[PDB]
């Protein structure tokens, strides 16, 4: 029950086949091939820049949000293993 | 290109010893979270069926 | 902290006021507008019901190896795999579950004639021992 | 591509600064001269403080283009939203068979033990009035 | 991750839907107790209107990563917005450089004038005084 | 209709109060966390200062065509290329306008200097004259 989304993703499931994306960024008409290789390897470079400055902090906290995103499910993991116990507790009476 | 291109992969693999334990970490938390959310649904079954 | 709809941890999240859910803008913005309500509770809801919620902001650190390039061709590429390989095999798993149903009730069927077969020939058994 | 005072196309589209709603040069002017305003907001507003004309400069004029780049990953991103809420309506009917599934086959051999014990009564009934 | 009345990580998050930012269950309440409002817009909210966090139903997630299709398409926007600024960079400082080269032009234009008449004065003076 | 900064059309469009310019809300925010100023008339402003404009209207989406998706991805593969080459030849010319620039202004100094020695020639004349 979807638009035009559904025809072309089961047909490219049942063909067996991945639409291929041309992006000859990495061979490099070869003027602006290479060009494009400048442009983003500055780019690269920069963003490799930013990510250093921070560096091992800015991922470090990010495992701290994992760590309180992971212990609030095994806390309801409790809450449902008592109730389901405890209903089969009258269940034995 | 092939300047650039040996800064930012000796560039990349700066950051892939330094995050790679923290890509190694959150790999095994997801796969954590994946465990739970089975038995979190698995639980969700064996509510409204008892 | 996740969107009930697509399984996302939403950019934008806002929340109906007619049901106590989180939702990402833009795809409760797309349910409105096919159908005016609310897709967990069926109930009457409008895009100026909405209410948006506030949070401190999602992170995401972008790969080491991040260019163009690869962000083109093989991230993008394994995206739309996963979306396909995974509906493919969650269609064929819908599939049997209905198969499995009809085995269900076809199998509960046959033992509620045994019970009413058994439930005639047990007392009229005891009632044979009282005459 | 629609003015906000007499709700004609815009030949030359000026915005205010204050509450912009791009209107035509001609009618905002008409009503910058009739009182000191904007006319949507009721805020202050005169002549100079309006950007007239065109902005097109050091940018190139790409015409909303077929075969371009950055609709292109607005139109994955709408694909992508399809692909989301149909994963969900599906998987939410995957569940919810899952309990039928679970509290038949559950209530299906709790019954079956309904036959076990009904057809050990049922057999000792026989012998007692048969050897009787 | 934090909740906004105390600022604790809290154990049982309940999100409000009035002026939402996930309160823990226990602390807001509390505050409803107190009196029927959302402690940050001030806004109503009863306790039925408070809902907790869930799963959302059938449909599986995965965490936020750099593969996840959205999260692909949204860095390529950073890519390209930061790009078309790098564009300006080159566009404003090459509109100083041409516009001293016009006016540099403008002086040598000028000036090479002079030069060619001093060249003919001196070499006139010259050409006068030794024939006399 | 175009934002003054990166040449889009803008999707939630505010204007700046110091000088007559609409941005875009992500664009010209960016600027003012680099250094609380304007882009073009470098007058101090903040974030506060700016006033989000509505344009309800004008938002037309760009329908490319039934085009197969496939070709798509190398469609932005090809823009994504086309744009880096499109920055880089206007950097280039930006370096060898301020370069050719350079050359004029030693010229220009350096043609002043020549001519202190044509009239020096001048007065030279002008007392020999006199005799």
């Amino acid at each position: 029950t979807d638009i035009m989304r559904n025809e072309f993703e089961r047909l490219a499931a049942r063909q067996p086949i991945e639409l291929l994306s041309m992006k000859r960024y990495e061979l490099p008409e070869c003027v602006n091939n290479s060009m494009a290789q400048l442009e983003h390897q500055a780019v690269r470079i920069e963003n490799l820049e930013l990510m250093s400055q921070h560096g091992c902090n800015a991922w470090k906290v990010y495992n701290e949000n994992l760590v309180h995103m992971i212990e609030h499910a095994q806390k309801e993991l409790q809450k449902l293993r008592k109730h389901i116990q405890d209903l089969n507790w009258q269940r034995k009476n | 290109m092939t300047t650039e291109a040996k800064r930012a992969a000796k560039m990349e693999k700066k950051m892939k010893i330094l995050l790679g334990g923290y890509q190694s970490r959150a790999m095994g938390l997801m796969k954590q979270l994946n465990d739970l959310w089975d038995q979190i649904e698995q639980a969700h079954l064996e509510l409204r069926t008892f | 902290l996740i969107c009930s709809i697509s399984n996302e941890v939403p950019e934008h999240p806002c929340v109906s006021p007619v049901s106590n859910h989180v939702y990402e803008r833009r795809l409760i913005e797309k349910y409105i507008a096919e159908n005016g309500t609310d897709p967990i509770n069926n109930q009457p809801l409008s895009e100026e019901q909405l209410i948006d919620i506030k949070v401190a902001h999602p992170i995401r650190p972008k790969p080491p190896s991040a260019t163009s390039i690869p962000a083109i061709l093989k991230a993008l590429q394994d995206e739309w795999d996963a979306v396909m390989l995974h509906s493919f095999t969650l269609r064929q798993q819908l599939q049997t579950t209905r198969q499995e149903l009809s085995h269900a009730l076809y199998q509960h069927d046959a033992a509620c004639r045994v019970i009413a077969r058994l439930t005639k020939e047990v007392t009229a058994a005891r009632e044979a021992l009282a005459t």
